[PDB]
């Protein structure tokens, strides 16, 4: 079904945006942080895959990290 | 986790903050460290998936030759999708602190599915291996404090734990 | 002038020396290894899918993490 | 390369590529430098936009210019457009196309739309820092080791034209 856990981690300590997704207060800095866990379909549009192909087809270049094994 | 049970099995999400978050961190090993580790993998998910599929391909260009399994946008998108799925389930295993959901909802029957489709085992092994190496580096991140998003300490235990989860993937699908 | 078309040059560099797939896109032999390398350039409309931007908001909205490179 | 920027792709290999590299400064290194930027373009664009946003979270608040997918996509698109015109300026060894087809008239356009100058400044600065690090690369290297600092300062200057043009 191509679903997978989509986790979001908000360490928003000191953020002026008032929390309102839980409101179950705790009296500590845990009141400005949140783990959001959902399950959502994983999708890759053929347009995005065309963009990544164009980035891969050189076969030579890479990011800073990792050894060369091309 | 039963609040996280129904999640990783509808459309509605789940939100863990406040007092519940305080107690969740008391029930899982190294709660604060573990959240930092999860956040650094999932916040870099796109580069991890992209870099692993790209590296799988630069090592074996025939994968995007006319006969390769990543040839055409449809196949490439599905390969990118699978890499992301795998990484997401591994990221949930690190959040939960166990591989129950990973094995039951992601790895089960996966090797027989890839066999029937002719998805090549060696490319998949390289793809996951690279994602493993990316994830370990992000958990063990050894950069400056002005360039590290977390308080500096020792996370080799969590890195070893996530590496174990990736090993479960490679052992199951090859 | 910037013509609001969103079109930009899309460059692909192929250093494909020793590649078993034969060159066929350029049409001027030089008898050197240059025959196995190519610069491709097109003028394409740049578009970012609202799906991508949506998936990108989920990575960004944490406001904490980053790649390895970069100051905080 | 000028028929492109003004709909068929140009393919430059063989004798045409051999002559191109005799007509530009450091032809082989220049194409490696372009390769290392363009092959990393997605990560550069998204890291620069993400970095602009983590420095200023209100850009994705309801009042910010990246709020909604329509705007975020437009912003990611623009950063890629800018990055690609810079990569083309490095390919061709000058900034005439960059100034004419990309920057000429862009600042007035951003003013009318309300696209914030300061955020754009940071986004461009991050893409510059990225591109300089890939040209200077800052085992594990795809090219022969040597000195590409000249090309790095050249591409740094094309970003600086963008920075001057839209601030
Ligand atoms: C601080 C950082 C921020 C500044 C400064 C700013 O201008 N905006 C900031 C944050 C911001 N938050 C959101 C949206 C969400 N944030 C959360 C997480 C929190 N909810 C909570 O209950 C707690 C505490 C327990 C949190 C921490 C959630 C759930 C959302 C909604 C969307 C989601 O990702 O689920 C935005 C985006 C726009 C908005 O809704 O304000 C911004 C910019
Ligand atoms: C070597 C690397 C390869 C192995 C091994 C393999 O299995 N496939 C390899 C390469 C490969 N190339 C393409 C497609 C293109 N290659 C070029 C570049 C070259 N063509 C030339 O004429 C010259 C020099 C004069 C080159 C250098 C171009 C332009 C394309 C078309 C695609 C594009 O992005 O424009 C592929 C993709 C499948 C195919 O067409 O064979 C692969 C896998
Ligand atoms: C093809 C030419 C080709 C590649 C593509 C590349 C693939 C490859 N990548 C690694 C290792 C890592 N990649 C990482 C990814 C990232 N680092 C960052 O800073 C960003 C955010 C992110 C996306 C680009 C990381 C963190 C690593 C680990 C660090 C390291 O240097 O190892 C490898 C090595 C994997 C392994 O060791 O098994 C490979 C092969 N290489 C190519 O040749
Ligand atoms: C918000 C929390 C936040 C960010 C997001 C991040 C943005 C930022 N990034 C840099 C510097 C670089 N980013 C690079 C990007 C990449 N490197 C890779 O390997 C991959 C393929 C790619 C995508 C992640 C690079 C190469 C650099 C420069 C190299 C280096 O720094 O050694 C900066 C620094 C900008 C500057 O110096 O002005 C910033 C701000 N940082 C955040 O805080
Ligand atoms: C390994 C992953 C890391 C590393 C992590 C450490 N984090 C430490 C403390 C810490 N981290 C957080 C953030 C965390 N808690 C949350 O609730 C959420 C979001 C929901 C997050 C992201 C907190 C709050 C704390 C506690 C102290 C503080 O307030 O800053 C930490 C300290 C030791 C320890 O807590 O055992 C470490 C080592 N360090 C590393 O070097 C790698 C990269
Ligand atoms: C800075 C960009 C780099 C770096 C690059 C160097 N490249 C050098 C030589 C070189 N590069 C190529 C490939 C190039 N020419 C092409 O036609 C194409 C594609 C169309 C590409 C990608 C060639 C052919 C050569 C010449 C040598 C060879 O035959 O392999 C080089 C050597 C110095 C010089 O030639 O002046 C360097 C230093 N090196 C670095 O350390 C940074 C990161
Ligand atoms: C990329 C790293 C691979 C590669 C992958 C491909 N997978 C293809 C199809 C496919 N993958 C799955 C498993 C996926 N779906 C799930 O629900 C889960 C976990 C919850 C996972 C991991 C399925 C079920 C399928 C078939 C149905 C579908 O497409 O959704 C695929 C397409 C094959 C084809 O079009 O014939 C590819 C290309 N291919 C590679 O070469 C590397 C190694
Ligand atoms: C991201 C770093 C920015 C940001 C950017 C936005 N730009 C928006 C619209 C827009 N951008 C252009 C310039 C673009 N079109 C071109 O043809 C070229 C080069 C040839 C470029 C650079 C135009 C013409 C437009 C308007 C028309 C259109 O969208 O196609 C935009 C949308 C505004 C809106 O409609 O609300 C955004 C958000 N926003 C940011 O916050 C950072 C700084």
């Amino acid at each position: 079904s191509a679903k997978a856990p989509a986790i979001t981690i908000f360490d928003h300590r000191g953020c002026s945006r008032a929390p309102k997704e839980s409101s179950a207060k705790s009296g500590s800095q845990d009141d400005e942080m949140l783990v959001k866990v959902a399950s959502t379909k994983v999708t890759v549009s053929e347009d995005v895959a065309a963009k990544k192909l164009q980035e891969f087809i050189g076969f030579k270049e890479k990011g800073l990290d990792g050894s060369v094994i091309r | 986790l039963d609040a996280f049970s129904r999640v990783v099995t509808d459309s509605k999400a789940a939100y863990v903050g406040g007092a519940d978050l305080q107690a969740l961190k008391k029930f899982i090993s190294e709660g604060n460290k573990r959240l930092d580790a999860v956040n650094s993998i999932v916040s870099n998910a796109s580069c991890i998936v992209s870099d692993a599929v790209s590296g799988m391909i630069c090592e074996n260009p025939s994968l995007i030759s006319p006969s390769g399994n990543c040839y055409t946008n449809r196949r490439m998108a599905a390969c990118l999708r699978d890499a992301e799925i795998i990484l997401r389930y591994v990221s949930y295993a690190l959040l939960s602190g166990d591989s129950s959901v990973l094995e039951d909802r992601c790895l089960n029957g996966l090797k027989e599915t890839y066999s029937s489709l002719g998805v090549p085992a060696n490319g998949n092994a390289r793809a996951v291996s690279i994602m493993k190496a990316c994830s370990v580096a992000f958990v063990n991140n050894t950069a400056s404090q002005k360039k590290l998003s977390t308080p500096q300490g020792d996370c080799s235990g969590l890195a070893s734990e996530v590496a174990g989860y990736f090993d479960k993937v490679t052992s199951a699908i090859s």
